[PDB]
């Protein structure tokens, strides 16, 4: 047996512009084993319509994958992901920050 | 292209 | 520059849930192209690229073929695995696979890859010689041994230097505008004040692909890597690659620093300067 803990981002596909559509990502990688449960949040709540890439793995066997949704970003509009995993005490919630 | 058949068990 | 062909399969059980889930994927260097999940109702290989979509449904049936008989061989790796190390059912335990083989720059085969992992770590690998196995411990030395008698070895290696080459060759012409493409790193810098007395200057490379990429930070020409964050390489989710790298620096020392850039679609390394 073995256990990895997640590394996670969260940012957008584009540079962030104010009113416009744009792809929210928040990418797990480096984790195991590989069940893993990610939200995408909207000032709080639960984004419905998010998707995710096939399960792969890097040199090292360690899984990675990659959550998103369109989404238009604001001036207020505050947005994160939400990451549980084996490895974790508690899901661990990362702001967006538009600058990283 | 996948690998082929057959699979020999461990 | 060389191209791989990679598949990445994992199996995983789960007790008292009915069979392990096993997924497949296929790539091209960074291009996913193929998958197969055990639990969709497809239950065909399916194409995750635009390039793939042209072959035939005989393709198709063949591909769908080969990857269902491994998702059966792995779960029964699986059994025997638990009964190898005398584990008990009640655990869910994980069964990772890769192969695939690298080309060089004008397609000559390069290296070729048959291994597997059992929760994690390594259990069996053909050697680069593609003569012989590694075996991680006892329970890998018996099948070992059972690939020896069997010669896998000199099987896989057809397979490696035959049908891997000529798919990878034939994905790289169906796809080159796609696959033989290098995108250059779109750079820059911005700055963020910590206080008074400090400020973080962040280097980013955006729109890049391949995705391997190599960003430094210097001080007045030393390597600095004391007081850099370097975050991991990730998906922009069109194709290319995001990384960047950042420094805290006294307030009024930026113009001492540089941010180095390495990349294949780089004719020359690019240096930064705030």
């Amino acid at each position: 047996m073995i256990q990895r803990t997640p590394k996670i981002q969260v940012y957008s596909r584009h540079p962030a512009e104010n009113g416009k559509s744009n792809f929210l990502n928040c990418y797990v990688s480096g984790f195991h084993p590989s069940d893993i449960e990610v939200d995408l949040l909207k000032n709080g709540e639960r984004i419905e319509k998010v998707e995710h890439s096939d399960l792969s793995f890097s040199k090292d066997w360690s899984f990675y994958l990659l959550y998103y949704t369109e989404f238009t970003p604001t001036e207020k509009d505050e947005y994160a992901c939400r990451v549980n995993h084996v490895t974790l005490s508690q899901p661990k919630i990362v702001k967006w920050d538009r600058d990283m | 292209n996948y690998t082929p058949g057959p699979g020999t068990r461990f | 520059g060389s191209h791989s062909m990679r598949y990445f399969s994992t199996s995983v059980s789960r007790p008292g849930r009915g069979e392990p889930r096993f997924i497949a994927v296929g790539y091209v260097d960074d291009t996913q192209f193929v998958r197969f999940d055990s639990d969709a109702a497809s239950q065909r290989m399916e194409p995750r690229a635009p390039w793939i979509e042209q072959e035939g449904p005989e393709y198709w049936d063949e591909e769908t073929g080969k990857v269902k008989a491994h998702s059966q061989t792995d779960r029964e790796n699986l059994r025997i695995a638990l009964r190898y190390y005398n584990q008990s059912e009640a655990g869910s335990h994980t069964l990772q696979m890769m192969f695939g083989c690298d080309v060089g720059s004008d397609g000559r085969f390069l290296r070729g890859y048959h291994q597997y992992a059992y929760d994690g770590k390594d259990y069996i690998a053909l050697k680069e010689d593609l003569r012989s196995w590694t075996a991680a411990d006892m329970a890998a030395q018996i099948t070992k041994r059972k690939w020896e008698a069997a010669h896998v070895a000199e099987q896989q290696r057809a397979y490696l230097e035959g049908t891997c080459v000529d798919g990878l060759r034939r994905y790289l012409e169906n796809g080159k505008e796609t696959l033989q493409r290098t995108d250059p790193p779109k750079t820059h810098m911005t700055h963020h004040p910590i206080s008074d007395h400090e400020a973080t200057l962040r280097c980013w490379a955006l729109g890049f692909y391949p995705a391997e990429i190599t960003l430094t930070w210097q001080r007045d020409g030393e390597d600095q890597t004391q007081d850099t964050e370097l975050v991991e390489t990730r998906p922009a989710g069109d194709g290319t690659f995001q990384k960047w790298a950042a420094v805290v620096v006294p307030s009024g020392e930026e113009q001492r620093y540089t941010c180095h850039v390495q990349h294949e679609g780089l004719p020359k390394p690019l240096t930064l300067r705030w």
